[PDB]
């Protein structure tokens, strides 16, 4: 595979990640996704610990935005430590919807 | 008691509401024409010889 | 949109086509009647008399 | 190895044979070591008047209480020493006495059966005992809610007709009957050619015909004074009956429209439509947004507890509708969905639903016939209904003719813009008035 | 005991075509 | 038509028993029988089986829940899960041409179940609905108490989940039970419309699943306790059971004849069972509505023979005394020959009439295959049932009288006796 292009792709993605300010508030990537019915069901399937963590980090972000403050540098989220915890659940829900729609047309 | 006539009207033009609406529209179009013509004729009869329409002939092109 | 395709959605349109034609006809006649549109009305056997 | 329509051709056929008096004898032979022999009679509450409304039910209670040859407990002692099972049932249009036993005892069974339909002793003391028994059983039926609402539906849909009254009859009527009305009812009705003998299982038609002649050949076929009980058509009435009792747990509505007689082709197509709507219950597995449309919506707001679609057929007329239970607060919503489904069938019917309905119908026909007793019942009911026994191959052929367009036309013929009959027994304060119910039988968009 | 219930006569309100308890109503429904 | 076919048996090296028959009916039927039951649970996990049989429609690794229901529904077939303390039976029905489709689901549901935890949690409240419907009939509550009153460990386990466990069943317990009890050697497969050779290769797929033997249970010990309930109902129920023989034994046949001598089952409708000894003994004891008959439950480990009596609260004591006194007279040696023949005829007619239906026939074949794996034709049943002698029945009656008794009684109980005074 392409090495220089892949490294350039990784570099620009990391640059874009730092440009987005949600890491400044301790938010993970999966917290910012718009909450449509599919996301609502996906959240309903989360285990209690991840659900509890998600709610608290959202509260902290809202609280910080309240006073126009920013979390300290050392506590910013890092590009390599992020875990896409919500990806498997959302994918399964979307696939189920596609199967239902495919059946419904015939 | 034209029960057959009412039966035919229902089976063809009232069972579906789309046809029901269409008959209503044509009926009102015809009804207004007939109603207007008949009513005006009655009015003219009751007031014969007084309306300008009845005396204009004595001055128009005259 | 892609979900709207399929053998049955075509069938549903076919069933409702007669109703769509009738409703469209109802609207067209209603518009002509309401507006007293002489252009179309002049070709009506009896209604044309209204026009003088 | 065998296709569906190919397996249909391996089903044995029924052999019919008349006796001199006009009795019809039918039989379907097999290799099973058991058989079911019964007599079906075209007598029901439809042939009764106010003075003898409960006669048919009352006689059923005295059918096996003793006879001239076997008085008292002699009849049941013989039946039980044989290991057989003696059963009976009644209806508004039919009556039946049938015995399940071993083929090795075919002779005796017929003898007893003949004895029960010709020599029914009517001792008076027994009549008094049955009076109280029927009085108590009527009280039990009151507890059952479904029976109550189905009798109400008949009472309102056949107002002023012999089909309106129930099989059991009024309580006041059962306490004044005598041994003279019962004998008149028995003599006037139970006789050939109305009777139909049937025997399915490991029985040979030849043996079934000699035995019948020996015992059943003596039944008269001539009416006294030529007082023939002629049948008459029945009128259908679009009306509602509301019996309100808020102490009861759930509302118990029942609706139905007029439907064909048993002997019209259209009924087959109607059955397919009833398969599309389907039935629902609270114990069924899955189905939440996963089953038929009425049941999928049945669990989105938890509307119904259980709904079923019925199609009751009588001669020249019948009832077609849907019975459902529901909570006090969700009566109107359930009715709204049901009426929408009917109208959708009348206007927008896809072939995919039809194919599912046809498959369900095939399964019900084949699976229902499993067992000897259901087979014997079908023979008797068909011989008194059509005059023949439609074979499975014919049923499949007629079903295959069904198409989405066919269903649309037939449903429009019987469902669209027709006045319904409604019966409700429970907390029914939310039940919509007749005018609203009647306005929901058509579509302003169509 | 519920079998003792029966609808009272409506003959004074019924329409002419449905006044007989033997003639079928299907032959006049479309007309009415 | 062709000649009457016979059923073919075979035992794969795994230990699975495969049986097939080739009739010519247009509807095909397939069944999976598993030695798993409510008796294999311990105190740590309880109500697992009651929830497990409700999961038949849940998603699998090879098929989605949506697919299973829609596919079965469109074909017009059915799938049911019969359950009992000893066994669990999956069954499916469809047409001849659709077998290959439905088997794919059936195999999947029992080979690769994927107990999604959120699906399990959403299914939990259904347990209450099912339990309530069953208890609507008081007979269910009396027996489940009766088993809990006569057995200490194994068969005392209820068929329904206890109330406190309704919200606390987990998917891990479901998984653990499946691995340890869905072993191939414990299973049997039965087919009616399908051909035997194709059955071999469809079943070849799961030969890479399960295997060996599973987790054995414990021999059910007998206690002899009582469990009264004291509910507000006017009609009191009861039960009077004692240790019996083991399922599939010569002594077990004598007990079967014994109960039918005592008018176990009604035959004629709307008619008094004059031939029944118990109804005669009770008729001259009470003049108000009553119901009585004998009870017989044979299991692999042990059996239980007894009596059940519905009666008025005031007359409960008299009814029970009359029934118990009647059994003593039989045990004393007062037994006529005619009753033996009449009871035997009832048995044979019941057996053949019950197996007559295809569904029951498939159930009887599966039950026999699991324990033995060798079908025993009805004629052999008749020879076994005709070998019973009078002395055998007298010995059976004497054993019941001398044995310790367990009693479960729901009702008002104002006048119902206790054990040690009956
Ligand atoms: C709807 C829009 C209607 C506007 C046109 C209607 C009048 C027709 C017309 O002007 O000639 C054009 C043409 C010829 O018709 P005509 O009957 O020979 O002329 C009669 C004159 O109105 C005769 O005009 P007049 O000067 O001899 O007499 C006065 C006349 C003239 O007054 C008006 O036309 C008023 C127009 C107001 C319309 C807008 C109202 C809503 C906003 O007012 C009336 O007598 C009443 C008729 C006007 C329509 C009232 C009913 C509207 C509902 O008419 C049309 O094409 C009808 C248009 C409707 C179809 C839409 C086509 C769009 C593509
Ligand atoms: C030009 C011809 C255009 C034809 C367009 C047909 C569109 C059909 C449609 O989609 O909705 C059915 C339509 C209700 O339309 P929608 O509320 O927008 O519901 C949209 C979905 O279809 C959802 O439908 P849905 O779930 O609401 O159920 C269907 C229907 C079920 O019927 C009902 O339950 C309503 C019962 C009371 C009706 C009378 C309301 C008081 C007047 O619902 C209604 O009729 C609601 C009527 C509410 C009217 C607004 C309140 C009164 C002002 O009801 C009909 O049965 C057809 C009426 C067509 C009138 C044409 C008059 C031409 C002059
Ligand atoms: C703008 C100012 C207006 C002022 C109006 C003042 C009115 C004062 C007087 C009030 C009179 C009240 C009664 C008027 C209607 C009486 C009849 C009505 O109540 O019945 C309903 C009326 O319902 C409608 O008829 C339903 C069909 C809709 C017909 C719409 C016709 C529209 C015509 C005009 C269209 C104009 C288009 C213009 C385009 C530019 C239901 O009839 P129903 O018998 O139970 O329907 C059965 C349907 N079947 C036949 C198919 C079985
Ligand atoms: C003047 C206003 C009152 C009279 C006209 C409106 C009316 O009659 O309401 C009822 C009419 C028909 O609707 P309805 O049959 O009652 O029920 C919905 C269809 N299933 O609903 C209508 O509104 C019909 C007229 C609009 C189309
Ligand atoms: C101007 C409007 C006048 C409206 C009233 C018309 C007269 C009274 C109508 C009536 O009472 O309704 C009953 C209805 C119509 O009367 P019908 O039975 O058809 O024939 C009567 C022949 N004397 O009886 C019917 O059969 C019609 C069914 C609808």
């Amino acid at each position: 595979a392409v090495s220089a292009s892949g490294k350039w792709l990784d570099g620009i993605r990391k640059w874009y990640y730092n440009a987005a300010g949600f890491n400044k508030l301790g938010l993970m990537r999966d917290d910012t996704i718009y909450e449509d019915e599919d996301v609502k069901e996906a959240i309903r399937r989360l285990p209690e610990n991840l659900y509890n963590d998600r709610m608290f980090r959202i509260k902290r972000a809202l609280d910080l935005n309240l006073k126009h403050q920013i979390l300290p540098k050392e506590q910013w989220t890092k590009y390599e430590e992020e875990n896409f915890y919500l990806e498997p659940y959302l994918k399964e829900v979307i696939r189920e919807r596609k199967e239902r729609e495919e059946w419904a047309k015939k | 008691a034209a029960a057959t006539l009412t039966s035919k009207l229902y089976s063809l033009l009232f069972r579906r509401t789309s046809t029901f609406a269409l008959t209503i529209i044509v009926g009102v179009m015809f009804f207004e024409r007939a109603f207007d013509q008949g009513a005006d004729a009655i009015y003219d009869h009751i007031n014969e010889g007084k309306l300008w329409k009845h005396i204009k002939h004595k001055y128009e092109n005259k | 949109v892609t979900r709207f395709l399929g053998p049955r959605y075509r069938e549903l349109v076919k069933n409702w086509v007669p109703t769509a034609y009738t409703w469209g006809a109802v609207g067209a006649v209603g518009l002509v009647w309401a507006t007293d549109w002489r252009l179309i009305l002049d070709w009506v056997p009896y209604i044309n008399g209204k026009f003088k | 190895t065998a296709t569906f329509a190919q397996a249909l051709q391996f089903v044995p056929e029924t052999q019919v044979s008349l006796l001199d008096n006009g009795l019809r004898v039918a039989s379907e032979q097999s290799s099973q070591p058991t058989c079911t022999v019964g007599v079906w009679i075209d007598v029901g509450s439809r042939f009764e008047t106010e003075k003898n409304n409960g006669a048919g039910y009352f006689l059923e209670h005295l059918a096996f209480k003793g006879t001239k040859n076997r008085p008292g407990s002699a009849l049941e002692k013989e039946v039980e020493s044989m290991g057989a099972h003696l059963n009976a049932y009644s209806t508004r249009e039919h009556t039946a006495y049938y015995i399940k036993a071993l083929s090795k005892d075919l002779p005796k069974a017929v003898e007893l059966l003949g004895d029960i339909v010709q020599n029914c002793s009517l001792e008076d003391s027994q009549i008094e005992k049955e009076r109280d028994v029927i009085l108590r059983e009527m009280q039990e039926n009151d507890a059952s809610m479904r029976d109550v609402v189905f009798n109400y539906l008949h009472a309102t849909a056949f107002q002023g007709t012999p089909l309106a009254q129930a099989v059991e009859g009024p309580s006041e009527n059962v306490r004044k009957l005598s041994r003279a009305d019962l004998t008149e009812y028995l003599s006037t009705h139970y006789k050939a050619p109305r009777m139909v003998l049937a025997a399915a299982g490991g029985v040979e038609h030849q043996q079934l015909l000699d035995l019948a002649q020996k015992h059943l050949g003596g039944i008269p076929w001539t009416y006294a004074e030529d007082a023939v009980p002629t049948l008459t058509p029945c009128r259908f009435t679009g009306s509602e009956i509301r019996h309100r009792d808020d102490a009861l747990p759930f509302a118990h509505v029942a609706i139905a429209v007029e439907g064909p007689g048993w002997a019209s082709p259209d009924n087959v197509a109607l059955q397919v439509a009833n398969a599309i709507i389907g039935h629902y219950d609270c114990t069924y597995g899955g189905g939440v947004h996963l089953s038929s449309p009425l049941a999928s919506g049945a669990v989105a707001n938890k509307l119904c507890q259980s709904f079923q679609t019925f199609s009751i057929c009588y001669a020249e007329t019948g009832l077609l509708g849907a019975h459902f239970v529901c909570d006090r607060m969700k009566i109107d919503d359930m009715m709204f969905v049901l009426q929408g489904q009917w109208m959708r069938l009348c206007t927008s019917a896809t072939e995919s639903e039809v194919a599912r309905g046809k498959n369900i119908l095939r399964n019900a026909l084949v699976s229902h016939l499993d067992g000897t007793t259901p087979v014997c019942e079908d023979i008797g009911r068909s011989l008194l209904t059509y005059g023949r026994r439609i074979p499975l191959a014919e049923w499949e052929s007629r079903i295959a003719e069904v198409d989405a367009s066919v269903v649309r036309e037939i449903c429009s013929k019987y469902i669209y813009d027709q006045c319904p009959a409604v019966a409700g027994y429970g907390p029914i304060e939310q039940l919509p008035d007749y005018n609203r119910i009647r306005s929901g039988m058509f579509w302003l968009r169509f | 005991s519920h079998t003792d219930i029966k609808v009272p006569d409506f003959s004074e309100y019924r329409r002419l075509e449905v006044l007989d308890s033997t003639k079928s109503s299907r032959e006049s429904s479309e007309a009415r | 038509p062709p000649q009457p076919q016979d059923l073919e048996f075979t035992k794969l090296p795994n230990g699975l028993v495969i049986a097939s028959l080739e009739n010519y009916s247009p509807v095909s039927r397939i069944g999976l029988f598993i030695k798993a039951g409510s008796r294999y649970e311990d105190f740590s996990n309880l109500g697992t089986t009651h929830l497990l049989r409700l999961t038949s429609s849940l998603t699998t690794k090879g098929a989605s829940s949506f697919k299973i229901t829609r596919g079965i529904e469109a074909v017009g077939g059915k799938l049911s899960v019969t359950a009992t303390r000893e066994n669990m039976a999956y069954t499916v029905e469809c047409l001849r041409g659709d077998v290959d489709i439905l088997m794919e689901f059936l195999l999947n549901v029992t080979t690769a179940p994927e107990f999604r935890r959120w699906e399990v949690a959403d299914l939990q409240p259904q347990l209450k609905i099912d339990k309530a419907v069953a208890f609507q009939n008081p007979q269910t509550h009396v027996i489940e108490n009766l088993h809990a009153a006569a057995y200490r460990n194994a068969l005392a386990n209820p068929l329904y989940c206890p109330d406190y466990r309704i919200g606390k069943v987990t998917s891990e317990e479901l998984h653990y039970f499946v691995q340890n009890h869905f072993t191939s050697a414990r299973m049997a497969l039965i087919g009616l419309g399908v051909s035997h050779p194709v059955l071999k290769q469809v079943a070849e797929q799961f030969l890479n699943m399960r295997g060996g033997l599973g987790l054995s249970g414990a021999k059910a010990n007998y206690r002899g306790g009582e469990i009264r309930e004291q509910n507000g109902d006017s009609l009191v129920h009861a039960a009077f059971v004692a240790e019996s023989a083991v399922a599939g034994s010569a002594e077990a046949n004598a007990f079967s004849v014994l109960q039918h001598v005592l008018g176990a089952g009604p035959h004629v409708k709307r008619g008094s069972n004059t031939t029944s000894h118990l109804h005669q003994a009770v008729a001259k004891a009470t003049q108000q509505p009553f119901d009585v008959s004998a009870f017989n439950a044979s299991y692999s480990d042990s059996g239980l023979f007894g009596i059940y009596t519905i009666s008025q609260a005031t007359a409960a004591g008299d009814v029970i005394k009359a029934a118990y006194n009647q059994v003593k007279t039989i045990a004393q040696g007062n037994l006529s020959n005619t009753d033996v023949q009449a009871a035997k005829n009832k048995l044979k007619a019941g057996y053949l009439m019950s197996v007559e239906s295809s569904e029951c026939f498939l159930e009887e074949v599966g039950s026999q295959a699991l324990v033995a794996g060798s079908y025993m034709p009805p004629s052999t049943v008749l020879q076994q049932i005709d070998s019973v002698a009078n002395a055998d029945i007298i010995n059976a009656a004497k054993k019941f009288v001398s044995g310790q008794k367990s009693m479960a009684a729901s009702g008002n109980l104002g006048h119902t006796p206790f054990v040690d005074e009956l």
